[PDB]
């Protein structure tokens, strides 16, 4: 999984209002992270490579003020 | 505040009992243990589907199981792509799981068809 799960989750952003799926970037290790709801406010996550994120994910990242390009 | 939980590994042998008898957090844990740690597509896909299709389980759990099918697809090279796709597409019309179906399909299309 991710190195810094809790803080990376807190500074994450919902990709679309129709889905609880969120996305963030680790300021420390630089990895891109996808988070999904488990139950309630609890979330799990996995690491992805830039090209494996969708347009919506990347849009919502750069526009969020999370990545240059 | 949102809470990160990395899935615990539940031994394969205990899974079916947890899915029969378990409370929701137990069941979610089983689904996620499958999603993150089991390598046998057929064995795992079968079990996730039984949760996803079970009308006596709450929407939260059914939706999670679909998301978990998304995780399997991401991870496992030898999935049956056509079976995974027909499954996810067959849910697009019912709302309890639609949203997770869409994101599981994103997972399928990226990791296994691109």
């Amino acid at each position: 999984g991710p190195s810094n799960g809790q803080s990376v989750l807190e500074n994450s952003v919902q990709v679309k209002e129709t889905s609880p799926r969120r996305v963030s970037v680790d300021p420390q290790t630089g990895e891109f992270v996808v988070f999904d709801r488990t139950l309630g406010d609890v979330y799990h996550g996995h690491v992805r490579a830039w090209k494996d994120l969708t347009s919506d994910m990347q849009n919502a990242l750069v526009r969020g003020g999370y990545v240059d390009r | 505040t949102m809470r990160y939980q990395e899935p615990a590994r539940i031994p394969n042998a205990e899974i079916d009992h947890v899915l029969a008898s378990g409370n929701p957090e137990a069941i979610a844990d089983a689904c996620l243990s499958i999603a993150y740690y089991e390598d046998d597509w057929e064995w795992a896909f079968k079990r996730l589907k039984s949760v996803a299709f079970d009308l006596n389980r709450p929407d939260s759990l059914r939706s999670l199981a679909v998301t978990c099918v998304g995780h399997l697809a991401r991870r496992i090279h030898d999935l049956d792509v056509a079976m995974a796709e027909e499954f996810l597409l067959s849910l697009g019309g019912d709302q309890a799981v639609a949203s997770a179906a869409s994101d599981a399909l994103d997972d399928l299309r990226i990791f296994r068809m691109s």
